[PDB]
RNA sequence: GCAGAGGCCCCGGGGGCGAAGGCGGCGCGCAGGCCCCGCCGGACCGGCCUCUGGUGCAGAUCUCGGCAGCAGUAGCCGCUACUCCGCGCCCCGGAGGACUGAGGGGGAGACGGGUUCCGCGGCGCCUGCAUCUGGCCGCGGGUGACUCGGGCCUAAGCGGCGG
RNA sequence: GGCGGGCCUGAGGCGGCGGGGGCGACGGGCGGAACUUAAGCAUAUCAGUACGCCCCGGAGGAGAAACCAACCGGGAUUCCCCGCUAGCGGCGAGCGACGCGGGAGGAGCCCGCCCCGAAGGCGCGCUGUGGGGCCGCGAGGGGGCCCGAGGGCCCCGCCCGAGAGGGUGCAAGCCCCGUACGGCGAGUAGCGCUGCUUGAGCGUGCAGCGCGAAGGGAGGCGCGGCCCUUCCAAGGCUAAAUACGCCCCGGGACCGAUAGCGGACCAAGUAGCGCGAGCGAACGGUGAAAAGGACGCCCUGCGGCCGCUCAAAAGACCUGAACCCGGCCGGCCGCCGGCCCGCCGGCCCCGUCUCGAAACACGGACCGAGGAG
RNA sequence: CACGCCCCGCCGGCGGAUGCCUCGGCCCGGGCGGCGACGAAGAGCGCGGCGGAGCGCGAGACGCGGUGCGGACCCGCCCGCCCCGAGAAGCACCGAUCCUCGAACGCAGCGCGCCCCGGCGCCGCCGCCUCGGCGCCUGC
């Protein structure tokens, strides 16, 4: 006994019986090899494609990390009039939409404004050599 | 829906309506649909309850009379512990994960 | 039970027939050098349908 | 593990040991009995992997 | 008369074999079978005893159109699949 | 070593393979080196022991050279001719003695007319080996 | 027998040569119950005979009932792709990409294209 | 000391010129234990370092398996009982003597057993001694219905029922 | 009065087309314990657990805000890492989220309402259809010495994109198979009163009954008044990342026949036992090959004796421990010490509980295996 | 004296320990997700020349047919192939058969029907046909 901290341990529950709450990791290894080839089949299916997509620069969420920024769900359609684009074309260039986003500030339009424009640029649209050679991005697009 | 879906069990239940009320018994007035008819089968809008997963939506509880008892319909705080479902979020919270480099 | 149900006669009936000894032939086919059948049923010694 | 066995002890008065009996007075379920469940039977629950920084 | 002579008066039987599982089972009195769970539609497969499961269930027995079906998906019936489709 | 991740290295699933093996792969493992002069007229190392095929076994035991009298496919040997164990009586059952066919070496063999084609199969296809596969 | 010649007889005579087959069988037996056999050969075989018969008999009236109700749909329970009990009640692609037909006007606006981020 | 793993054993550790185990007998170590020898055995086995562990028994009215001494001991007394001559076995036939005693140890059925029925052979088992005997074993057989019973009808009952 | 024609509710029958039941898992919806823990025990706890019940599917459920937050803000769902806190509780024993942050993964939409109104999916429908994988080839080893047999030693070599392994009569890259190597939105929200639940606390989610709106919800202390920030409940669909048996495939620093599945055995859910629900054993190894026992000599017959086959009887089967027993040969014999060795001296039955055991305290007939931080 | 002990050393019994093994387990990851009225899962009977168990089948029964390999056997006797095609073992893959019970389907389970031999279950949905109603009207 003596001096011990009170344990805060949760006695547990349904050990041996009902259902099965242990979950030991021993796939972590193969998880990843998993992963690793669905995300190479994914690629492999639109070779120019990126496999992800350009994603909002935002702010992170609460004083604590409010000075840093984080990448969203998508660009909010006043974002959209700084590249110029319409919610389907944002789709068909890549570019993921949140409509539901809302700036919450004109500053936020910019940095976003900035991220559109720069995607535009950087991307070449195909509609046959040239599909061979495309070098597809792989990671998160201008993280 | 319960009783409706267990005396047809070969049609599939939609939503329900309300019809009238004595103060012995409610009547509530089921909405069911034919999975098979081949107007159903060819008709884009409703084609999904021919999908198998939706076959017998009031025993599981999957209707909007089910999404209110379990609470679905309540959105935010004081649903998030039965949003995967009643019992598993209960599971996903109670697991010891022993995560294999620890 | 003299009188007996055609059902109940020909479950009987499989059990007699199937009282048999492992066939010389086989034993050495097989080369089990094991007879026995072990499902072999004595009627008194057993009590069969209970 | 030794655990697929109905035994209940038989208790006192009988002669034989208390220790879980199977129906034949046949000894079950005990860490020393023939095909008793072993007595902390080994578990995958163990950290095979140890850390290092 | 307890034990000895009480067994002697045992002239009858109790239980019979069952249509669904062939097991002496089927009470003559009730018409019931309790392993076979004849006459409802549902068998009786209670899990307080998974030992009572294992005895008669899938696989414990010839499976004829469960294999032979199994087969063709791992051979040809998925061709057959997208025919159909 | 065994790059190939199905080939089975566990003991048990080997022998369990050699054990309960079926005739065809029984048979390709019924095979004995093929005599200098037949290996070159075919340009094949080993073919399968037939039932009468010509056989020099150079096993210690029972040594020799005969045609080959019968195969025993379920216990992987081959009964020669002329090769038996010491008969208690002068006159007895002649009993062959098993000779694995790993042992023999297949002097002459039964041409059949189907062993001339499968023997050309393997030609065609060490051709095909021999300009890098 | 050989079910090449079994295709050859005509599909009367079929039925004329199970009959002498049907009999054939039952002449063996009786010498089976006479017996105080040699590997009877010819019962073994002709066992096997009455099925090689019914098989050809059975492939000829198959294909034919099969061809009768070709074109017609509601064709006979057995000649109808037999598939599963789950393919059976599947809807096909074409049921279930069937989408709403406002939804297919929007999806031409904009549809894919191949774009390669340097 | 035990049991596995990653090394090592300076021409690549010891092995059918005999491995592990068995059995006696030495020497060593305070002791746990070790070592050699001979014989039985017949193909695997270690030393040293590091590593993991389901790692050391005299006991738990311990489990499970063998099994002693009691001990050629207790015991083979339900229903009167067999003997003689036929090889004569308790079997069979002949002759005596008796018993069950017509609510029969008699002739048969319902039920329960489910081939126990029969002819022939044989005692390997069993016949709580014996057997040449048989309910035992092998080997073949064996039950035939318009008129007897089921089926049928309703009784107590129990299912069915738009609901 | 009667009798037709439609509309509308309802009958019988036919045709086609579906439903049912099966899975020891995973997933949904339910009905729901108690031993246990609180060193007692009522709330609590076990536990939103077993079990009962009904449901699907390869996943399922969930899901595109009546969301979080309070910021130089985020922005459907699910799963992971993290904080295991905020809280709750005979504030006792215990219990217990979330929002952030870093990741896997990313996908959005439809109806009603509403405008047109058979333009439709037209024997219906204007009580509203419609539009807006297999197949294969596949390298290279000779003598000597010796053994029942090399896969043994001893000299020498050969192939390796193959020295993973298995087989073969002894330890085999080179004897065989292989292996590396290829190819073909209303009875609702709400409110009251009860029950049920949650960590949710003048209430987390639910339900019964009563009563029931219009701009209404939320912001984690109630109740009114005033603002703000944020969303549209009472209708639906939707891939992904997540789970898991039977079933098949590989690897095990795994157990090696009282072990490991109950079940390594030609016939294990079997032989059996129980009216039944149910319970449920035991049993692996001859050898390299059956060569599975020649010749005899015998015998009332059995059965023996030499031997035979065999490296070996290994002979109904490998090794063959202890207990215990029989022949033979020897002694008078417990332990410990001394001495040639049958004499002296010492020596109560161990473990255990206990102040106290040789105890007329208890467990132990023997012996082998299994047996507990 | 025997017996009984200890056996100084020697053979032989009963037993199955030990040591090695080893087509079996257990655990871990993969992959799969494939049942049913077109009769499932299960069960009951029957089927082998000599055939009891198990497996496999279903009166076409220890299988039949087609297709490609494959290439000489068939676990006992026997009979059967042997052959540059003639074709045993083996292997996939499709076509059929499929007896009673069983979600179990003319009604009971072991026996009874009724109809034209097609048949004959139940709950649905949607047509269709035949119909009732002092529902609502409209004529007569």
């Amino acid at each position: 006994g003596r001096n011990v901290a009170f344990s805060n341990m949760r006695r547990y529950k349904c050990t041996n019986k009902g259902p099965n709450l242990i979950k030991n990791w021993f796939n972590q290894p193969a998880r990843k090899i998993r992963r690793r080839q669905t995300r190479l089949q994914k690629a492999k299916a639109i070779f120019p494609c990126p496999l992800q997509k350009l994603r909002p620069s935002v702010t992170r969420c609460s004083q604590k990390f409010n000075l840093t920024q984080r990448i969203g769900r998508g660009f909010t359609l006043r974002e959209l009039q700084g590249v110029g684009l319409s919610a389907g074309k944002a789709r068909q260039i890549g570019i993921a939409v949140d409509p539901r986003r809302k700036n919450k500030s004109e500053e936020s339009v910019a940095r976003n404004v900035a991220r559109l424009k720069e995607y535009l640029s950087k991307v070449t649209i195909f509609s046959p050599e040239e599909i061979q050679q495309a070098i597809q991005h792989q990671g998160v697009v201008m993280p | 829906e319960q009783k409706v879906g267990r005396r047809l069990p070969s049609l599939r239940v939609l939503n329900s309506y309300w019809v009238a009320q004595d103060g012995s018994y409610k009547w509530y007035e089921v909405i069911l649909i034919d999975p098979f008819h081949p107007w159903i089968r060819n008709d884009p809008k409703i084609n999904w309850i021919c999908n198998p997963v939706m076959k017998r939506r009031e025993c599981r509880g999957l209707t909007s009379a089910g999404r209110k008892a379990r609470g679905l319909h309540n959105k935010g705080i004081g649903a998030m512990k039965l949003r995967p479902s009643k019992r598993a979020a209960w599971k996903r919270n109670h697991t010891r994960s022993l995560r294999r480099y620890r | 039970t003299a009188n007996k149900t055609l059902s109940r006669k020909l479950r009987l009936a499989k059990k007699t027939k199937t009282n048999k000894n492992i066939p010389r032939w086989v034993i050495a086919k097989d080369h089990l050098k094991k007879t026995w059948n072990y499902k072999r049923h004595h009627w008194r010694r057993s009590h069969l349908k209970l | 593990a030794g655990v697929q066995c109905t035994a209940h002890s038989w208790g006192p008065g009988r002669a034989v040991a208390r220790l879980p009996r199977k129906h034949g007075g046949i000894g079950a379920y005990a860490n020393f009995a023939r095909g008793g469940h072993m007595a902390h039977p080994t578990t995958v629950i163990r950290r095979w992997c140890r850390k290092v920084n | 008369s307890k034990g000895t002579a009480s067994f002697g008066k045992r002239h009858t039987r109790i239980h019979g074999s069952c249509r669904r599982c062939g097991k002496h089972s089927f009470h003559l009195q009730k018409h019931e079978c309790a392993s076979c769970g004849y006459p409802s539609a549902k068998m009786r497969r209670y899990n307080w005893s998974y030992k009572s499961l294992r005895r008669r269930t899938q696989g414990t027995g010839s499976m004829s159109h469960m294999r032979k079906v199994y087969r063709a998906y791992n051979s040809g019936t998925l061709k057959a699949n997208a025919r159909k489709y | 070593m065994k790059l190939n991740s199905a080939v089975t290295a566990s003991r048990r699933k080997c022998r369990k393979a050699y054990f309960t093996a079926n005739a065809e792969t029984r048979a390709k493992m019924m095979s004995s080196r093929l005599s200098k002069e037949l290996r070159a007229e075919h340009k094949i190392k080993t073919m399968p022991i037939r039932r009468g095929d010509i056989v020099e076994i150079f096993t210690g035991g029972h040594k020799g050279t005969g045609k080959v009298v019968e195969v025993r496919r379920r216990d992987y040997k081959i009964c020669v001719e002329g090769i038996n164990q010491k008969a208690r009586n002068p006159e007895a059952k002649p009993v062959p003695y098993p000779i694995h066919p790993s042992n023999c070496i297949i002097k002459e063999l039964y041409m059949n007319g189907s062993r001339y084609r499968a023997i050309k199969r393997r030609q065609e296809r060490n051709a095909e080996r021999l300009a890098r596969i | 027998l050989k079910a090449k010649d079994l295709v050859g007889l005509s599909q009367e005579d079929l039925q004329r040569k199970l009959a002498d087959l049907k009999r054939e069988l039952l002449s063996l037996r009786t010498m089976k119950a006479t017996a105080g056999p040699e590997r009877i050969a010819r019962f073994r075989v002709c066992k096997k005979d009455v099925a090689r018969v019914l098989t050809v008999i059975n492939q000829k009236a198959r294909d034919e009932a099969r061809a009768a109700f070709e074109g017609a749909e509601h064709i006979p329970k057995t000649f109808r792709p037999r598939l599963t009990h789950a393919m059976r009640c599947q809807l096909t692609e074409k049921q279930k990409r069937l989408l709403p037909s406002k939804l297919m006007k929007r999806k031409l606006q904009f549809p894919k294209l191949k774009y390669a981020v340097k």
